[PDB]
């Protein structure tokens, strides 16, 4: 995997 | 934005799509090419061709179980073809990139084109 | 291997299937939960819950064109979990993380319940 | 975008 996009 | 991304998610959904054709679950359509079939879902092959999505966004067409694409199409390179739609991976070699090229225009598949003409442009 | 592959493909397909879902072009199914409607595909439900995969595998039920959720399913928690299964996108807020991992352990939603137990194993 | 997987 978790990201921030 | 709050919104979070899982990085392998589409991949993953891809993947999936894949086993589910290979299984031959809930595929929808059956492509004929040169009296060779191919077993596929509809809505993968609207999502990367713009043939395909102008062909089930017609009233009559999108109730059709087969579709029948022009003769000159090379059934090896609509296959190589299928498989990029369904992993995101193509099999570009020498002997292939000419019929997988002139698949790829057919289709409406933009970037198989760019990079196809790029392979050639570059073997000159 | 000797495949070449195109990054933004996977995301590029999960996208279009969205719009796909968003403008109802063939869509096969309706998920009905608390009273509301969810017009879905079946194969990207399979291909992201492992409780639709089994759901759509099954003989008698893969034939059904509407499936209703059991009653503890908060309709928001599902909207929010059908938009990251279409998008990669999951809106985890404080106000909605309880009934968003509710609902991904029921749809066995692994990478979902995984993420939105750190978030709170870290807000206590 | 392409590249080597
Ligand atoms: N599905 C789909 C789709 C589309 N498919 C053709 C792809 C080659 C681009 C194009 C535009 N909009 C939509 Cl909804
Ligand atoms: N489609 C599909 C699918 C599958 N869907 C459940 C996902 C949550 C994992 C699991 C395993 N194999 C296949 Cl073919
Ligand atoms: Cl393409
Ligand atoms: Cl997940």
């Amino acid at each position: 995997a978790w990201v921030i996009p | 934005d709050s919104c979070i991304q899982f990085t392998r998610h589409a991949s993953d959904v891809l993947l999936n799509l894949n086993r589910l054709r290979s299984r031959d679950i809930l595929t929808d359509v059956v492509i004929v090419v040169s009296r060779e079939q191919f077993r596929a879902h509809k809505t993968v092959l609207m999502a990367c061709s713009g043939l395909f999505y102008s062909i089930f966004t017609d009233q009559l067409k999108c109730n059709l179980s087969v579709i029948n694409l022009d003769p000159e199409i090379n059934p090896e390179g609509f296959c190589i073809l299928l498989d990029f739609m369904y992993t995101s991976r193509l099999n570009l070699r020498e002997g292939n990139i000419m019929a997988v090229m002139a698949t790829a225009m057919y289709l409406q598949m933009e970037h198989v084109v760019d990079t196809c003409r790029k392979f050639i442009k570059a073997s000159e």
